[PDB]
């Protein structure tokens, strides 16, 4: 038995000590492992083999010959093949597929969410702005309540000094006079309660928010992804991904697949590498489409910039494959279950995904040391304050101009 | 030239029996996802097909002793038929009599829970940081207050001031407040009582705004499972399974620690977490209020969360990897062609279009799709009833006046 | 007027004298579990003094309380103990009404010895201090039944004793205004 | 080969179905693994047994005869024991025990620390009392120098005023006059300064004291242990700890054998049992001090009321024992030691243990849905704003007959 | 009747080099703890004994091909000497070939970090929570405020007011202090203005106060690692061991899931976390601030804390457990009584005397003893200092104002 | 008096304009590490308009800057693209500097038409607005230098723009003390 598989880390890696007593580990990776287990259950001899030309398997449409694995396994080459290689009905033809021992699909990749450059007015954040204009509105309401109340019923309190009564109370600064009628004072300490409740909602809410950091992903599945445009889509120019959009007929998908066409620059990319760096580096606005494996290795690979979003938009299955009329066949379906029962798979998964995780676990540290408040949280402050004073100059010189004349 | 004997198994929406029985005969009898692909892969075979059920309505199982298939396997391997379209998941033992098409639909063990109800922070949520006995007592200490201050202001003939019982109240509502008024006492029992209220007031406040920090901050920390390490680790909540089946066997067979601690928590169960029936785990869920968990295959789970009542949710991905498929019996003409077309469909996008119809379009619930934190209008809108109704009073004791003063 | 006014002031202190009294005196104050009735418990009635119960055939019998369930020193412990002695004691409240009786019979007094008028502002002053002692008084008896998702509510007696703080307040309030006029009238 | 054990959690306990094929499953504990290990590894045939005397090995002095597995190991009734058994000089004279597979020793044990029932005063907990005074001593001077300066450099601001206007700048309440001259508006603002750094400080304290509990055992040895009196200690009545505590002569030790010696009530207990339930109902006032073992294993039984605190005041093993001239002797000493350098008598350990656990790790839950306040937390202050009203009455009624007479 | 070569090696402070090694001769020329313990054994044995050091300065361990022993194992078994007292741990292959007494000390793997130093918190901390930037432009807002203020008020002939430059100056620093004045602006510049101002600093002092409680809080659930648990979930402190020895051999060969990942983060260490001799490890925790820790024998941890510097600390229980033994080459007479003497030893309690004596009564450090978290004199000092700055600064113009004015 | 007052206006007017000129045209604002030489990168001392390095061979070299090294929305992206803007454009600072030097001129002016008493209202308005500008640039500046343990500091260029708007702020003053006296003098 000769074993045919392809450099696809962590499927197939070259070991560090390659030039070192070499042997047969040379070789390292999951199908590695793989191989040997099912080799020892059906008690064969496997002398690990790397095939020539590094193209997954595939039919020259003009010629009608294989290129890949599939060529060695028709043309005997090759005993048997152990390799990321997916079930699919134009390879079923000609060779015989296993069970799946490894269940995928496309999947979403998009930069992690880091902490966002603090934007002017987000001081109002801890407050919904519905009730900032609920809050300017009842300033509003009991000033002319007020202004009414007072002209009406006498025991000062204008228009114009009511409001400034009522900017005061909002501010805690007090006051320079106070109602004198029973109908005021129940107004003021009304609007007093109002003003204590809602400055100390605010201290509050920003406290927690100071506290506790919470990123959320701006999306969460694919249909959320479809519904806006300002986030980037991508896929592998030559891949099964695109062809899979292309023939399509979901409406999902289909959106997908016109805006990936009318959109420029180029979301396409020649190599998988290109577009997780588009993904690093774009800062969020670009989204790649992959399969699900290699976007858990990646994930848990430094610098740790990525994560895997949504579920799945496909299902597929990576297959052990044979020629056809072997008789290795049956042994390794039959061992694949094997593992996949007693639980030899899901360990190797941790093991070479989870387990050599360059990054930690799903949470590796917390309760990072707070940050004191730079100029750029409080900075719409200054300019508000800038624009009043502004303001205030001009008005005064408008009423100058005004009286003189 | 001849027809196919299909067996099947009435679980829901694999297999479904129509909306009027009596009625309608043979394969039109039925309705589901199962039907269906039995439809489209005798188009691509090729065969007619004369629909059926399993007796037993069970699936493959031996019986050890016996050494017999109790099921469709049992239905398949003694020739009784020639087809089983159903989710008949592929096994070790099962695949080393029959013969498995590739799976048409993947799957594994999950975790349902309660949805987490869209929250009603409720009217007068701003006084909870302080129990309702603070603030009545606060009240009363107010009018205490107020009283002695006229009192000690309007007890000597010596003045006989602006200390009025009327103003008193005003001051004392001012200084709770925070604020102010234009009066201040000029006496030292005037001074003392002020200073007293001061110091009440201060802590008072303060102590309302760390505990409503607190609150938030508590509730903004506030991680759900999301997972099963997050389920592991923990104990609070309750995670339990079927009382027999395969996430019995799988949680036993487990050799992984993780698998290893659920198992044994499920064995040191005070109550018994495990249950009889999916229908018993999902009323049990529904009722706890969150303190349980149910695992089972993840297809139940979304075919639960898309049915009335919309009251269920999914978590995290799937614990393990299985598959279900096409049955065929060891040495027969189909498994070939079976393969290609299962191949093939799963290929075009069929059963992709098959489970959403099956599971979304045909969903009750018809749910597909803001984290922000922010206080709401609803968090704090009984402060602004209240001051509707003091301006509202406010008015009408201004009519009051009006009317009165008349002479 | 002033006759109205010392009327009211007088009908008043009896009214709380009487509310404060029978809520003393009635046992009402609390609903909640007790543990005490047969599992968070059974319902009951409890009071100032004697808790009681109103479930199973102990329905209508019922008996003293310690306030001094475990141990500390009998000496000088720490504030609980203080704490548990003034509220076995219930002093304040014992020393609310007293106060308000004693401010009734002053006023009564005022009608004879019509010269005096220190009388009504001795009465005003016990009014006043009955208040203050009241609302210390349930501010013990709410802190003294705190364990350290139980349910409980509070009964009639509970808010006698509060209508009798607002009309001592309120009658104080009144003397105080009585003394001002009686003043005045001296030139 | 007969195994010799004894009935003592969780080293033997009857398994749940005893009454149902009882085989050599009616026992169950740690030393039945560890005799199942040994024998496996020595290759003998062992038959569990129980000595009728429950009684640990010991010997009586008026009749020089021995009461417990010693007996059974000396007379020949066992052929070896494996309980929880500890090497000793007397012991080891007669038999020929192994290497320890179980260190352990004296420790000590505590009612775990719960939420403390809130005092008076206590809202002055998030300011060390140093800064109150500091308080104090800042407001009486800062009114001093007001006054001062005041006086000798006029543009109202006497001491009584200058105490007020201090006090009010300190509550945020305002003021009804404010300083003309340069020196008062300076001490003025410095005042502001001060006030509104230290409200801030309180309220942001306060926010953290009531965000996260921290609870704190009041001892973290047995040296601290010695040091206070408050709490008691606790040793079962005719056990080796007693007998350590009696033949000491360390300071610690002897300090600790006077106490018990010279307190009452009677600190001992006829059983474990009765000084654990004294623990767990005291309410932190009883220090229980047993061996680690069982200390371990009950911190894991529920209420989960207790935890072991402190190191060990002493150093024991629990040692398999052979009849002198054996042959299993030096087989099992070998045992032993293979077990516990490949990890077999740790993952016993935890077996027993931590897994069985009735509790859960060491922090199986955390923020706990946090308690609105509590009258009890804020009574204080209602004591003294009452305590404040009666000295304003009484004020005022003494400044009424000064001046009336 | 014949003296005993008994066998040692110079590992401190078992067996140490007298203060003067020149003057003194014999079994008095070395102290320790080992050479006591011979001292008691040899008296309870009774028998002469001349002291000696193995000269490979090594502990017993077979070179596999050449399968002869290296050190006090192959000194004894050998017949070069007749006895051995030195941390000579207990192990499989060594009691093979040897007699081992019962353990006279018990170990085992443990954890070494640096010592959490006395926090000096800082004066002028009270303005951590907004960086110098917000103040110092806080300050040119507040002048530019009074000064619009004062332009505002007093440009028109109209009045030719009360806000002059100084009164501006005065409402500015009391509306940042939420405070308040007497004078307030009447018109409508000076009332836009004081607006302005007010919104400034009430989302000025709530930001204060609100990072304020995040820092008390945050510093307030720091949680040591206290275990190896809290060593192993976490990644971010750094912990090495020596590149060779026993707790290399305890991780590789470690069937569990906790020191199974410590042994995959050491390989995979980037970079080198395993050092060669335990002062290289002293020294990376002592430099590293707390970002390494460093796994060794528990009784050179203690040792070391109790060493000058006094800058390290042990946390957590032993992970493992071993013991030290007396030992004697097979089928010796001493075995059995070395054996009694070690338990009377034990049991009558020398043995901890003498480790107390040589870890702690020799120890440097001589340290053996709050977590209130209450704010501290010290938090808050900056502003006590400003305040007697400010009251003098006061007096000192109160004198120039009392010379100024003369006439 | 009154000249007097007039010369310090005009003198400061002067020198707080060639402060800001001279604090905008130093290019010794900032002090930090760049990674533009040649790892957390090498020293240099920054400006207005083009950092400059220290360190190396490139000691004395030294080039503009971009203000724009990612990409965005040219026509309109958000508040960062206009902040950038106004950052590299820094048209704060000189709109100060212009007003400084429009308000000196008008001081100076005024000595002719002494009739005339709305030119020092002018000037002193003109500096204020200055002060404002000033302060607005350097809030802006601070806050276009931040990244999202590294270190900074603040050369003289940014100190001597300071004293600018403090001399700004002074001379308004002095500028509206000498209009009312001026009106003061109209009867
Ligand atoms: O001797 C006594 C007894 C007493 C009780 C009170 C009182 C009252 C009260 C009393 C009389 C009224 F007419 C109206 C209200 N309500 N109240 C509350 N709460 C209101 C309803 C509760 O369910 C939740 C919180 N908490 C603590 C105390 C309290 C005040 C003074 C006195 N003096």
């Amino acid at each position: 038995v000769v074993v045919t598989t392809i450099l696809e880390s962590p499927y197939v890696m070259m070991k560090k000590n390659h030039e070192m007593l070499e042997g047969n580990e040379r070789y390292e990776g999951y199908c590695v492992d793989l191989a040997a287990e099912i080799a020892k259950h059906c008690g064969f001899k496997y002398k690990l083999t790397i095939v020539g030309d590094g193209k997954y398997g595939a039919r020259d449409a003009d010629t009608k010959i294989w290129n890949g694995m599939v060529g060695e396994l028709v043309y005997g080459k090759a005993d048997i093949a152990i390799a990321p290689l997916t079930i699919t009905l134009v390879r079923e033809e000609v060779i015989d597929f296993s069970k799946p021992f490894m269940s995928l699909g496309i999947s979403i990749m998009i930069k992690k969410p880091q902490k966002s450059k603090p934007g002017v007015f987000s001081f109002l954040d801890p407050l919904a702005y519905e009730i900032w204009m609920c809050i300017v509105f009842a300033y509003i309401g009991v000033s002319v309540v007020l202004f009414l109340v007072s002209r009406f019923s006498p025991y000062e309190f204008g228009i114009f000094n009511s409001l400034w009564f009522s900017l005061g109370a909002f501010m805690r600064q007090g006051c320079d006079i106070s109602p004198r009628s029973l109908s005021g004072r129940i107004v003021g300490g009304v609007w007093w309660f109002f003003t204590l409740i809602i400055i100390s909602s605010y201290t509050a809410n920003l406290a927690a928010f100071l506290t506790v950091e919470r990123m959320v992903s701006p999306i969460e599945s694919a249909e959320d992804l479809s519904k806006q445009t300002e986030i980037a889509y991508g896929t592998l120019d030559s891949g099964s991904t695109k062809e899979f959009f292309r023939r399509s007929k979901i409406a999902v998908f289909d959106k997908m697949w016109t805006y990936m066409r009318s959109a420029e620059p180029s979301v396409f990319v020649r190599t998988t590498a290109e577009g997780v760096a588009r993904v690093r580096k774009s800062k969020g606005k670009y989204a790649y489409l992959l399969e699900s494996t290699m976007n858990e290795y990646i994930e848990q690979r430094k610098p740790c910039d990525t994560m895997k979003v949504g579920g799945n938009l496909d299902s597929k299955g990576y297959g052990i494959a044979t020629p056809k009329g072997s008789s290795l066949g049956t042994p390794v379906n039959l061992a694949v279950l094997k593992l996949s029962e007693q639980g030899v798979l899901d360990k190797l998964k941790n093991k070479w995904w989870y387990d050599k995780g360059e990054c930690g676990a799903k949470d590796s540290g917390s309760k990072e040391k707070t940050s004191a408040l730079s100029l750029s949280n409080v900075a719409g402050v200054f300019y508000i304050l800038v624009g009043g004073l502004g303001l205030a100059m001009l008005v005064a010189l408008i009423e100058f101009c005004y009286k003189s004349r | 030239n001849r027809t196919y004997i299909v067996t099947t198994i009435l679980e829901d929406p694999y297999v479904m029996l129509k909306k009027n029985a009596n009625q309608f005969e043979g394969n039109d009898r039925y309705e589901g996802y199962c039907v269906e692909l039995a439809a489209e892969i005798a188009k691509h075979v090729g065969y007619s097909y004369r629909l059926e059920i399993v007796s037993d309505g069970k699936y493959g199982a031996r019986d050890p002793d016996t050494k017999a298939w109790n099921g469709m396997v049992g239905e398949l391997v003694y020739g009784r038929a020639d087809v089983a379209v159903a989710p008949l998941t592929i096994t070790l033992v099962r695949e080393e009599v029959i013969d498995f098409s590739k799976p048409f639909m993947s799957l594994g063990i999950s975790i349902m829970i309660k949805k987490p109800q869209k929250s009603k922070p409720g009217v007068f949520s701003f006084l909870d940081p302080l129990a309702y006995e603070i603030w009545m007592c606060i009240v009363f200490a107010y009018i205490g207050v107020s009283v002695v201050l006229f009192l000690v202001s309007r007890f000597s003939p010596y003045e006989w001031n602006e200390f009025g019982i009327f103003n008193s109240l005003w001051f004392s509502l001012g200084a709770f407040m925070q604020q102010g008024c234009d009066i201040s006492p000029r006496s030292l029992s005037g001074r003392i009582v002020g200073g007293v209220w001061w110091f009440f007031t201060l802590i008072i406040i303060s102590s309302y705004t760390a505990n409503l920090a607190a609150f938030l901050t508590v509730e903004r920390m506030v991680s759900p499972i999301e997972s099963a390490e997050d389920l592991a680790k923990q104990t609070e909540i309750a995670y339990g399974t079927l009382e027999a089946g395969s996430t019995k066997e799988f949680f036993r067979r487990s050799k992984i620690a993780v698998f290893e601690k659920m198992w044994t928590y499920m064995k040191s169960a005070e109550p018994s977490v495990f249950v009889r029936t999916t229908e018993e785990g999902m009323i049990r869920v529904r009722k706890s209020k969150g303190k349980y968990a149910y695992l089972l295959e993840s297809t139940m789970n979304e075919y639960i969360e898309q049915r009335k009542p919309c009251d269920t949710m999914k978590v995290g991905g799937n614990l393990d990897s299985k598959g279900y498929g096409i049955a065929t019996p060891k040495g027969s003409a189909l498994r070939g062609p079976v393969n290609l077309a299962v191949l093939k469909l799963s290929e075009q996008g069929v059963l992709d279009k098959l489970k959403s119809k099956w599971w979304y379009d045909k969903g009750e619930c018809g749910s597909k799709d803001d984290k922000t934190s922010a206080l709401s209008l609803s968090n704090v809108a009984g402060v602004f009833y209240i001051l509707i109704g003091g301006l509202g009073l406010a008015m009408l004791v201004a009519l009051i006046e009006f009317c009165y003063k008349s002479r | 007027e002033k006759g109205v006014q010392v009327l009211l002031t007088t009908i008043g202190a009896f009214a709380a004298f009487g509310l404060m009294t029978i809520a003393i005196s009635t046992d009402y104050w609390l609903y909640t579990r007790a543990l005490i009735c047969n599992d968070p418990g059974g319902l009951t009635h409890s009071g100032l003094w004697r808790i009681c119960c109103l479930e199973g055939l102990k329905r209508g019998v019922c008996v003293k309380i310690n306030h001094f369930p475990e141990d500390t020193d009998y000496d000088h412990d720490s504030a609980e103990y203080l704490l548990r002695v003034v509220r076995a004691s219930s002093i304040f409240p014992i020393l609310s009404a007293i106060l308000l009786l004693l401010g009734g019979v002053c006023v009564a007094a005022s009608r004879v010895y019509k010269s005096k008028r220190n009388i009504i502002l001795g009465a005003g002053i016990l009014f006043v201090a009955a208040g203050l002692s009241n609302i210390i008084g349930v501010i013990v008896y709410i802190s003294a039944n705190a364990g350290e998702k139980n349910h409980y509510s509070y009964g009639w007696s509970f808010y006698f004793g509060g209508l009798s703080f607002i009309l001592a307040e309120v009658i104080g309030v009144l003397a105080v205004n009585i003394y001002i006029e009686r003043s005045r009238e001296a030139h």
